[PDB]
């Protein structure tokens, strides 16, 4: 009996790191809720743990592209906006106005093809100051990505609302879950669960904010990699949700047109009413308190006696500094400065953010691509919680008392960073080898 | 394979200065290099150590500036996406030397998430006098 | 602020031998994110080794080196003439980074 | 009755009776082609396993016995300090670099036990 | 000598002795996705009924035997009225609704089976 | 020690103890679906051939003895001349035009003892 | 060919609800644009 | 050398040379290269 043999034992709890290939649940249309399998049913562990890290995983990895190749499905089949590229003279539309609103609002009439090649159509349209460009009375524009990308219509039978879905592994394959309260990013996990598939994870498009996404515990807890370095994000989460709220009270008229046969072509009208500008409203109160409460969480890193100082943005293209969604099918982007005053020392209104409107966008830098807007009809309004900022600092030299904090960020995989950070991927083996007193027969 | 950057400009003190630094030079190429990939700026004077100038990220230029040369130095891109630009205003006779840029992908990237400058392109020359 | 400096500043060598790169950190580099690059007058200063021992896409066999803590060396296997010029190392992490002042070999 | 990987953290002594619901879930447009990407890996893995199980002769078992003695080189340590005190997951990191030579050692049993006994069955 | 699914209307004491040709045939552009479907559906649902006779000791065998009895609450019938009138399709309509509580019933008896014997051989 | 059919040309009697190189070694954009249909290709080339040796009685097995009588119209070669001078090439060329009626005699001794089996078992 | 017959042995058919007349359907639509995508668009026609 | 039928005039004859020669071409004309822009988002890269 002293003389051990080894045994092999089939079907044994044990696993490995491993990547493989993530599949949609999810239970007119959206761009992903088209071919997906039907869909809780989890498996509670106990006392095991678990090196869960992120910024290191292959499932905010896999989604970039799983979005991407995603919108570009939903982008394929639409009609291909080639023949918009003609002179357009363009002047402005509601002229000596005193308002804010003076540079934006451009009219602008062109020629366009219709079904029969040898006629043609004038039409008249208003497009934003961020959509035409002068080139060398009244003047003549052209498209803002015409001359180095091709522009294609978006199908206006599809939304653009984040539906939740899941993803799900495949058997032999599956998901640890970490359930602490509390947790910063690479560590151990003192309670893990074995899920096949997650909660609703909501697809949303944002830069320099969380919108829409999970809340966390009682306290507000910030993460980063090696945060005394100054070169990763900061992704916080705050504890309770801050509404934001903005509408576009520009009452829209959207006409449509027929540029060849079997295409359409959805283009702004006029404006019925008063020419305004869309802007995003939060309460001061309840936002100086959240920025008090992350001050006071941030001040757990770097002392006491040291000014904290919340600044704006750094500058770059549209999508850095300014904020940009998605509302209802609109793309917003407001400059949200007013959120980022002077400085925080240790010893019943609303804060509005100018906030304008982009038609011709480029998401993920798809060159040679790019994807037209159509207007929305009426007034559209859009409440939001704000779950989670994306911070950054700067340098300095040694004799440095104000660390200052500006919002960058623009990395898309951030924000699927906020919502997948407790799971990962995980692939068990089924072969175990253990020594014990057996020994088979002749 | 090797970036390019031209100009061998001379100025004086109280002008600004632009340098272009392009991947594949035809202009019309969709190179994609400014992308995925993290650019540095890297100035050396004759006789010093080079020093670091700027870095700027790929995913939608967002600059990041150093404490030395924070308030007067400006640098992104066109609505193309190559031929990022560098604009230092508020000369000085000091900073007289020559200028590289080099691609990195700065932990970004899938294999490994390395940290090297795997490629340096030209190393244009800014002289000033009077 | 870590400073990086480097005791070899001048070296002479003939082709055919060993040479030793030495550089020492200030206070604790994370042994994971330092470069070298090969400078010369009026070329293309092209990267050598990754890290702390990893070889690059054109980097031949005869480069390599290895170090840890707050020392980290260069260890060339053989001396070609193509190989006479100064070198310069440099370390990552928090901005500004700071590159390790400077060294040259040379014939003898 | 624990569940899918509920003994995990447990003991093997006592996670040794649960071996069926982790053998029993093995088998259990741009999404056209995902979907089918995993549904070949999955038979693929468990086919490998399946294969590697009928070379031992222990195809259809799960505890079985070999002949194979196990060497005090790969591991010292005695019975009463593994079978109560160290999990599955802390005992597969320890013989995590022997696995290629008893998966050899392992072969051997099978084909020196076939035709030992196939010699016993033409008498 | 009947063919593939030719004793589906005889008696279940007939049937019992050509079951061979089920167990044989299970395994035996536009169109490029079309057949590629079929060829892993075919291997997957093979591959299942394999794991579900592979947990139970019968695997390799056709007509194996158990050590769960037969409770009295499925069925009342004996054994003079079934494998002399009934065929398997009327059989199978009587315990379609007991099929998820036996085949667990049947997992138990295996390690009770894996379990006793592994220390019996360890003496 | 030879490797994957190193003894392809050796004597039968010599290579039925390497069996073991031969068995491990069946399951180990335009190139998209090339690379998909190989591996399905190679799980049914493979999973035809493990239902074709688990329905004889020799599943898990490698070399497995049956209650098949051997014909003299097949062959008339005796032992010192097949497992001494022949090879396992020179041997398939002899036999290749009657393997579906072995196929088919085979199936029955299955049958005819299972049945046996289970009339002894039920005493 | 090659059918196998049977004996003592009924079935519920039925048609107008099988899968196999609303599959032929969809094969059919799946099929006939197929043949279609090399050929040439007729677009200039319109005049 | 190698053919499917030495006295069959009809298949090819492929031979095989012990030692590699040489063989040395270039293009002497500078041949530069222009752009210009075709459309929305192409390119075309013509003869100087
Ligand atoms: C973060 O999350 C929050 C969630 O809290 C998001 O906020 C929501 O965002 C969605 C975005 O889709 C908003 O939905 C939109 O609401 C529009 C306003 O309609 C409301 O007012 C009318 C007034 O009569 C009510 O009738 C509506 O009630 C409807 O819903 C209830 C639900 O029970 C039904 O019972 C009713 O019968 C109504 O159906 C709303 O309260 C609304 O117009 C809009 O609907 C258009 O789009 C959909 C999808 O395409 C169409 O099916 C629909 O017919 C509308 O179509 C328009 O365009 C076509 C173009 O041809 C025209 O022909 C039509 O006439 C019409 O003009 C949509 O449903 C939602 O209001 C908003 N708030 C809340 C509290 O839910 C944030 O957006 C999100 N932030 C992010 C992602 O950044
Ligand atoms: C994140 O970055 C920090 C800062 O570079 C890293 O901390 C550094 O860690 C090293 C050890 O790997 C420390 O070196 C040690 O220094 C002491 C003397 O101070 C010496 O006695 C030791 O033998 C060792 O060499 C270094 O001091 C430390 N730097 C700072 C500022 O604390 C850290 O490793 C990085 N990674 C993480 C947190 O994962
Ligand atoms: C967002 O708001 C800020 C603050 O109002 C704007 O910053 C101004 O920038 C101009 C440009 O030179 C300065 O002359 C002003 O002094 C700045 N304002 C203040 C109060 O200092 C900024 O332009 C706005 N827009 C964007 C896109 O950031
Ligand atoms: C494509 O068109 C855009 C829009 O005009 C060009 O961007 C401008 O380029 C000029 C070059 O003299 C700059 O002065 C402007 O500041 C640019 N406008 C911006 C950045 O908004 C772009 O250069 C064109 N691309 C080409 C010709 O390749
Ligand atoms: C973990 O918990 C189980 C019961 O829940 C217990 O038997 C075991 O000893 C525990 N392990 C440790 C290391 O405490
Ligand atoms: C449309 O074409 C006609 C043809 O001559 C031209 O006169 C007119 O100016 C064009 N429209 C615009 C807006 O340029
Ligand atoms: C995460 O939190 C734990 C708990 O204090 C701590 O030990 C660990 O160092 C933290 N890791 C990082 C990267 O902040
Ligand atoms: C925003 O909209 C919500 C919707 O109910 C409303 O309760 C709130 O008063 C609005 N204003 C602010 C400042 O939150
Ligand atoms: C924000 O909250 C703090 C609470 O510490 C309070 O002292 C301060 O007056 C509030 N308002 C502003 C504008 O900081
Ligand atoms: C900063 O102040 C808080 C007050 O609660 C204290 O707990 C903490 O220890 C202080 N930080 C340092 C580094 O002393
Ligand atoms: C923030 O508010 C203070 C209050 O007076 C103001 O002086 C400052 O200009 C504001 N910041 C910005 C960026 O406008
Ligand atoms: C906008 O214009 C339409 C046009 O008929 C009108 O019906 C509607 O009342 C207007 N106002 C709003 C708020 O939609
Ligand atoms: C914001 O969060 C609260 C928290 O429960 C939730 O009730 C509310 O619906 C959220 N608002 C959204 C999703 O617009
Ligand atoms: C079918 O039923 C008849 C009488 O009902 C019986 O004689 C026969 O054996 C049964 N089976 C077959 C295969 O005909
Ligand atoms: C060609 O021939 C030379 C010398 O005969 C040899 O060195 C070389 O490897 C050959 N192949 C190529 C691709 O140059």
């Amino acid at each position: 009996a002293e003389n051990l043999w080894v045994t092999v034992y089939y079907g044994v709890p044990v696993w490995k790191d491993a990547e493989t290939t993530l599949f949609c649940a999810s239970d007119h249309n959206v761009w992903a809720t088209h071919a997906c399998v039907p869909t809780p049913q989890e498996i509670h562990l106990e006392n095991v743990t678990e090196e869960f890290n992120m910024w290191k995983n292959n499932m905010v990895e896999q989604m970039h592209e799983d979005i991407i190749s995603l919108w570009d499905q939903s982008l394929k089949p639409c009609v291909k906006l080639t023949p918009l590229c003609v002179t357009l003279q363009c002047t402005n539309y509601a002229p000596n106005l005193l308002s804010n609103m003076r540079g934006e609002l451009k009219q602008c009439s062109f020629n366009m093809t219709t079904e029969l090649r040898d006629k043609k159509q004038k039409v008249y349209s208003l497009f934003y100051r961020l959509d035409v460009v002068q080139i060398n009375s009244n003047k003549e524009y052209r498209l803002i990505n015409c001359n180095t990308s091709a522009i294609t219509q978006a199908c206006p039978k599809v939304s653009f609302e984040p539906i939740p879905i899941h993803y799900c592994a495949p058997a032999g394959f599956a998901i640890l879950k970490c359930k602490d309260k509390k947790f910063n990013g690479t560590g151990p996990c003192p309670s893990v669960s074995t899920v096949q598939c997650t909660h609703g994870i909501k697809p949303v498009v944002s830069t320099q904010l969380l919108l829409n996404g999970s809340l966390a515990e009682e306290e507000v807890i910030i993460r980063s990699e090696n945060i005394t370095n100054n070169a990763k994000n900061i992704l916080v989460q705050l504890n309770t949700p801050v509404q934001i709220n903005c509408t576009r009270p520009n009452n829209n008229t959207v006409k449509s047109i027929r540029i060849g046969p079997g295409q359409a072509f959805y283009y702004f009208g006029d404006i019925i009413g008063d020419i305004r500008m869309a802007h995003c409203n939060v309460s001061k109160a309840t936002w100086n308190e959240t920025l008090g409460k992350v001050v006071k969480q941030l001040r757990k890193h770097f002392g006491n006696n040291t000014i904290i100082r919340f600044a704006q943005s750094s500058g770059g293209d549209l999508e850095v500094t300014t904020h940009s969604f998605n509302c209802g099918g609109e793309f917003f982007y407001c400059n949200t400065s007013g959120l980022f005053n002077s400085t925080w020392i240790s010893n019943n209104d609303s804060i509005v953010l100018p906030c304008r409107i982009k038609q011709i966008i480029n998401m993920w830098q798809r060159i040679g691509q790019a994807m037209y807007a159509p207007p929305i009809q009426g007034v559209i309004r859009c409440v939001s919680n704000i779950t989670g900022l994306i911070l950054t600092r700067d340098g300095g030299s040694t004799n440095s008392t104000t660390e200052t904090f500006r919002p960058g960020g623009g990395d898309m995989r951030d924000n699927w960073r906020s919502e997948l950070y407790k799971y990962k991927v995980v692939k068990i083996e089924p072969l175990g080898v253990a020594p014990t007193r057996c020994k088979r027969r002749v | 394979g090797r970036l390019f950057q031209s100009g061998t400009e001379v100025k004086r003190p109280g002008a600004s200065v632009k340098i272009s630094c392009r991947a594949d030079d035809d202009p019309y190429t969709d190179d994609d290099t400014f992308t995925k990939y993290y650019t540095h700026w890297i100035r050396q004077a004759p006789g010093q150590p080079p020093e670091w100038l700027g870095v700027i990220s790929p995913h939608f230029a967002r600059p990041i500036y150093s404490y030395k040369f924070r308030d007067r130095l400006t640098l992104t891109r066109d609505s193309s996406l190559t031929a990022v630009y560098f604009e230092l205003r508020g000369l000085q006779p000091d900073d007289t030397g020559i200028y590289f840029c080099a691609r990195d992908p700065f932990g970004d990237m899938y294999p490994h998430y390395n940290y090297h400058m795997d490629v340096w392109g030209g190393g244009t020359t800014v002289i000033v006098s009077s | 602020e870590i400073v990086l400096t480097q005791s070899p500043a001048i070296l002479s060598v003939s082709p055919g031998d060993r040479v030793i790169l030495s550089c020492k950190a200030s206070e604790g580099l994370s042994s994971s994110d330092l470069a070298w690059y090969r400078f010369k007058g009026g070329q293309i200063p092209t990267l050598v080794i990754f890290g702390a021992s990893n070889r690059a896409r054109g980097t031949p066999d005869r480069f390599s080196g290895s170090g840890s803590g707050t020392d980290f060396t260069l260890t060339i296997n053989r001396v070609e003439p193509e190989d006479f010029a100064t070198y310069y190392c440099q370390r990552y992490g928090g901005t500004p980074i700071t590159f390790g002042g400077g060294t040259k070999v040379d014939i003898k | 009755s624990l569940g899918f990987l509920g003994a995990a953290g447990s003991t093997m002594g006592a996670a040794s009776m649960t071996l069926t619901v982790q053998a029993r879930n093995l088998l259990s447009t741009h999404w056209g082609i995902k979907q089918l990407q995993a549904r070949v890996l999955a038979v693929e893995h468990y086919l490998r396993d399946q294969q590697l199980l009928g070379i031992w002769g222990c195809s259809g078992k799960l505890i079985c016995c070999t002949n194979v003695p196990w060497n005090s080189s790969w591991s010292n340590r005695n019975l009463s300090e593994i079978w109560d005190n160290m999990t599955w997951l802390q005992w597969d990191k320890e013989i995590s670099n022997y696995t290629q030579i008893i998966y050899g050692l392992l072969e051997e049993s099978q084909n020196q036990q076939e035709k030992n006994e196939q010699d016993l069955l033409a008498l």
